[PDB]
């Protein structure tokens, strides 16, 4: 296969600004047939189909702004957004059209650039109703922050978890370009009897040290 | 205009054979490649093979080579893609796509994706439950509360805060695959700690798969 390999893997565009994503093959895309680059680019909007932004490197597609340009030559190409709209979000991919197989690049997520914002960090003990079924599920929230890029360890009784929590980020708000993120830390209802303190460390760009957000159960 | 329509929405267990398909309108079936491309959940897109419906000639990629199987039927303008025996791994987003040979002028037009879930889970409800608003969910008069969903099967569930009056301070995450099999999700909302035991915040959770319709009240 040849290897389709994007840079960067996260675009930060303030809306208005230039924007650019870079796509490294592994071989050469160019043909001496004819001297095109059989490289294309799409675009993935947040739950659609991909869409068709450039072909041979440097041709757009039918109904594609012309903000939207494509250069390089045989193994480096640029996809060039000369000034980023808010409906440019999303993920690009790169594409070999050159030789089977038909590989894509990893992808670019292009977000919105905002100032940086601490998270509100707040922790929901398992409810009344859930432990007399017989589960603790401990809730950390990380709400309303920027950027995405977080850090979440569960500590209980100062021991540090693994294996037992799961994480789920939103898409970036529409409003006010932020993300919140939920950390589920699941255990049995006897496994959680067993213990104290149930503490979420949280590492984040908008803290100035890690910030834990904790309780004693039963409290 | 061109049109590339796929089945629709499939929930199958483990070991059993699968046939999904893409059917193209607005232009001539035969003339043009069919592309077929996976999704993995929250993952990039991945190539898998394609075919020329007027001859029956595939391409695969050697990682999907031997558990798929890519072929059309000219006479009915539809293209397919099967399994004989699904894995937990096939689950995912598959997407068909309308191009030239080797994909040379790119995938101009796709198909509006089949999601595969492959699983040995049965349809069930979820239990819901609040997530209290207190001292420990409370900063700067701003108070955050919720509702968690877990232990349903399959996706979706649809979230609403007081039957659709509140939305202003709603995040209504992704739903995530538990190491039990079953999805769970939390929505959550902040309003003012003032309002904590006079208004009334109520989430009301549907999940049409199992006609499972929850609404719980979230007090501190």
């Amino acid at each position: 296969d040849i290897v389709m390999t994007q840079t960067p893997l996260s675009l930060p565009v303030t809306p208005g600004e230039p924007a650019s994503i870079s796509c490294k093959s592994s071989q050469s895309l160019l043909s001496s047939g004819n001297q095109k680059n059989y490289l294309t680019w799409y675009l993935q909007k947040p739950g659609q189909s991909p869409q068709l932004l450039i072909y041979w490197a440097s041709t757009r597609e039918s109904g594609v702004p012309d903000r939207f340009s494509g250069s390089g030559s045989g193994t480096d190409f640029t996809l060039k957004i000369s000034r980023v709209e808010a409906e440019d979000v999303g993920v690009y991919y790169c594409q070999n059209d050159y030789t089977y197989p038909l590989t894509f690049g990893q992808g670019t997520k292009l977000e919105i650039k905002r100032t940086v914002a601490a998270p509100s960090v707040f922790i929901f003990p398992p409810s009344d109703e859930q432990l007399k079924s017989g589960t603790a599920s401990v809730v950390c929230l990380l709400n309303n922050f920027y950027p995405r890029e977080a850090k979440v360890q569960w500590k209980v009784d100062n021991a540090l978890q693994s294996g037992n929590s799961q994480e789920s980020v939103t898409e970036q708000d529409s409003k006010d370009s932020t993300y919140s993120l939920s950390s589920t830390l699941t255990l049995s209802k006897a496994d959680y009897e067993k213990h104290k303190v149930y503490a979420c460390e949280v590492t984040h760009q908008g803290l100035s040290s890690p910030v834990t957000k904790s309780f004693n159960r039963g409290e | 205009e061109v049109q590339l329509v796929q089945s629709g929405a499939e929930v199958k267990k483990p070991g059993e054979s699968l046939r999904i398909s893409c059917k193209g309108s607005g232009y001539t079936f035969i003339t043009y490649w069919i592309e077929w491309v996976r999704q993995m959940p929250g993952k990039g897109l991945e190539w898998m093979g394609d075919i020329l419906p007027g001859s029956g000639s595939t391409n695969y990629s050697p990682s999907f080579q031997g558990h798929v199987t890519i072929s059309a039927d000219k006479s009915i303008s539809t293209a397919y893609l099967q399994w004989s025996s699904l894995k937990a791994s096939d689950t995912a987003m598959y997407y068909c796509a309308r191009s030239g040979y080797y994909g040379n002028s790119g995938f101009a037009y796709w198909g509006q994706g089949t999601l595969v879930t492959v699983s040995s889970a049965s349809t069930k409800g979820p239990s819901v439950f609040p997530l209290a608003p207190s001292s420990k969910s409370t900063s700067g008069g701003t108070a955050a509360l919720g509702c968690l969903v877990k232990d349903y099967f399959p996706e979706p569930v649809t979230v609403s805060w007081n039957s659709g009056a509140l939305t202003s301070g709603v995040h209504t995450f992704p739903a995530v695959l538990q190491s039990s099999g079953l999805y769970s999700l939390s929505s959550v909302v902040t309003v003012p700690s003032s309002s904590l035991g006079t208004q009334t915040y109520i989430c009301n959770v549907n999940h049409k798969p199992s006609n499972t319709k929850v609404d719980k009240k979230v007090e501190p």
